[PDB]
DNA sequence: CTGACAGCTGCCTGGAGACTAGGGAGTAATCCCCTTGGCGGTTAAAAC
DNA sequence: GTTTTAACCGCCAAGGGGATTACTCCCTAGTCTCCAGGCAGCTGTCAG
């Protein structure tokens, strides 16, 4: 697993600026939306690798991302809890 | 025929507004969540609905963000989005 | 043999938000109307966003609520949206709203 | 060339493994009798 | 196979009061479940910082009414202040 | 299965799969109808 | 010139910038909306300036980088709007 | 033999167990717990007490006033990160 | 009687800072603070109890909430700190 | 003049000392549910 | 509009975790008792 960021891609980028009502799209938006994913993504994870490795379990579990989420500030529903 | 430039984008933009479905494929986001966390620790393992929550929350944040970026870019009189309107919009948020 | 809920005239359980704010390591004690209270509110906001969701399916020409619905009542309600700004709705989308300078 | 860089033998190949030996034993007596040999295996870089 | 206590028949019975005829998918009832849940938290931990900042040692009516004062906005704090001491008045009057 | 290679009459498997069919399969890509010769079956298996 | 003086000046300064009486009596007259004869310790009053000082000066200053970005250097209106619709305030 | 004296540490370990146990974070509270948030206040208060007497040295001081504390908090990366939403009476902010 | 950190921070600051003084204004500044961050961190604590389905608070609880709550740098030496403070506690 | 440190006073409360009930380790043991290196298609989202 | 390729889907396999429920059982809190020290606070004193 490596150079994975790429996995993000361009048209997906574009759905997600059109879903927040984007109407143009500079060409260079792409690389730092990649890089806010990535640091949102790298803090979320950590937050939540942080209370599985509490319970001393090796699976991630729904309620552990909810938790790093509810944390952050951003309370998420749907996924229990 | 050749629809003039912004008909489509609005189209679009209607389409994905109007609809729930997440805009970013399974396999990818999965296999970058398991990049991200091998650093943190070795051995992990990640279950279906932690992976679809973790989907879900950063296409919101996205979604917000383009949101801003976009109230941003219409202010200083213009269309497009360009990287100064998403860390201007990054900037006032709070975060950085 | 009568049920608290019964007796304050709610749904909600008065036992189990009993049980909860004891078992939650909330204080000490836990006094006899608090639940009641709780679970009355609880039952008043589920009310409120319930209604929302049902005018809005409604609406959507669909009887059963789908997480839209609810995202779409939360929103356009003011005092609801504030309530719940932080908050983000599984498979709820966003309101539909494009700026008057983009459009045509 | 010769005293400046040495690659390896193309008859190591055979030498290491004792499947080569024994299919080129075969795949010769089969060329000297006159038949044509399809060789099967699961991995592309075996094929190499 | 163990029990997991959820708000479900609840918030249907909420919801046959309210709209007899709509229905709720699985997916919303979660979700539903989830902003019962986060209500319940908010509420209850707003309380205990209100009885601990008084020197309390109890969770009252008085201290859920404040807290729902403090986190609720105007019309809806009022109607649902208006509800909940509706409710413990019945609650007192049944004995 | 459009593969119709009869003008062979030897097949060598270097390793065996775990689906038998699968062999057949192969085999039969060289062994079906229209063939005018003996078709031999050489399966190589490693010691221990 | 005159401005960046007046900006350096009030940068190292710590005493607050609002007229404390003026704020107290905005203070009062908000409050006697929500219950009347209130009486406020001293201690709330300052504790209420210090917070509304540092919730205007930190407003100020992203209603000055939304004017830099609009490639202005005098604030408008339109920067406070577009400042408290971002922060999430609106 | 004090209990803080025996852990080798400067805070109130019976004080913050005593907070513990008064509050309602749990039903029980374990004999280590009280020794490490002890040892992690400690922790932070040192550091914070350090820059911010560092900060004092640096304007010619040598008492620390909440000048002193908020030029410290803010200039430290970290710890401007952990007290981002908190406001200092009597602060300021940082020099622009 | 009011309870305060003024002493144990007037004990650190003499520690780390012999010669410095500290104002009144400081000390409540400091005393706010070192009670702001104890409350985070019980409450983090609390909840990690609680999700765990566990009716003790020990020492793993307060780690895990200080890995939580503190950043990066801040976080490591509050651990190792801790640590050591629990290693010279338990060894008497 | 004026905040801050200190010597001293009075007091609440944390340090010893005992039982001990149970919350939290050991110990099965069941079962689901994968898990991943190498392969081969097959388009429809990407890419240009 | 025309061309690339990668989700992804299906094999192919042997076992391998590793959450769970249930049993037992025993260190370690909780509660109680008693007593002396840490501390809140007071004013005196002194540098700024």
């Amino acid at each position: 697993l490596r150079d994975n960021i790429q996995g993000i891609t361009k048209p997906a980028i574009r759905r997600l600026a059109r879903r927040g009502g984007v109407k143009r799209i500079s060409g260079l938006i792409y690389e730092e939306t990649r890089g806010v994913l990535k640091v949102f993504l790298e803090n979320v994870i950590r937050d939540a690798v942080t209370y599985t490795e509490h319970a001393k379990r090796k699976t991630v579990t729904a309620m552990d991302v909810v938790y790093a989420l509810k944390r952050q500030g951003r309370t998420l529903y749907g996924f229990g809890g | 025929h050749r629809y003039r430039p912004g008909t489509v984008a609005l189209r679009e933009i209607r389409r994905y507004q109007k609809s729930t479905e997440l805009l970013i494929r399974k396999l990818p986001f999965q296999r970058l969540v398991r990049e991200i966390a091998q650093d943190f620790k070795t051995d992990l393992r990640f279950q279906s609905s932690a992976v679809m929550a973790l989907q879900e929350a950063s296409e919101a944040y996205l979604v917000a963000l383009f949101e801003d970026t976009n109230l941003c870019a219409i202010h200083a009189k213009r269309v497009t989005i360009m990287p100064k309107d998403i860390q201007l919009a990054r900037r006032i948020r709070g975060e950085r | 043999a009568k049920t608290r809920s019964s007796r304050a005239g709610l749904q909600f359980p008065v036992g189990r938000v009993h049980r909860l704010l004891r078992k939650g390591n909330y204080a000490e004690r836990v006094g006899a109307g608090a639940p009641v209270y709780l679970a009355a509110v609880l039952e008043y906001l589920t009310a409120e966003i319930l209604e929302l969701a049902g005018n809005a399916a409604r609406d959507n020409k669909k009887t059963r609520i789908i997480p839209r619905h609810l995202q779409l009542a939360v929103r356009n309600d003011e005092e609801l949206n504030k309530l719940l700004g932080r908050v983000t709705i599984a498979q709820g989308g966003v309101l539909p709203n494009i700026q008057s300078v983009l459009l045509p | 060339c010769n005293m400046r860089t040495q690659f390896p033998d193309l008859r190591l190949i055979q030498y290491d493994c004792g499947k080569l030996q024994t299919l080129a034993v075969l795949l010769r007596q089969l060329k000297a009798e006159g038949h044509r040999v399809l060789i099967f295996t699961q991995m592309t870089r075996m094929l190499d | 196979k163990t029990r997991k206590e959820s708000y479900a028949i609840y918030v249907y019975k909420v919801l046959k009061q309210v709209h007899p005829d709509t229905g709720i998918s699985s997916k919303a009832m979660s979700i539903m479940n989830s902003f019962v849940n986060d209500v319940f938290e908010r509420i209850a931990g707003e309380a205990s910082r209100l009885a601990h900042y008084n020197k309390r040692s109890t969770i009252t009516s008085r201290e859920i009414q404040t807290a729902v004062r403090l986190l609720l906005p105007g019309e809806l704090a009022k109607h649902a202040v208006s509800e909940g001491t509706k409710a413990v008045t019945k609650y007192t009057s049944a004995k | 299965v459009g593969v119709n290679l009869t003008g062979a009459d030897t097949v060598v498997f270097y390793d065996s799969d775990w689906n038998p069919t699968m062999d057949a399969q192969a085999q039969d890509r060289c062994h079906r109808i229209g063939q005018t010769r003996d078709v031999h079956i050489y399966r190589l298996i490693s010691e221990r």
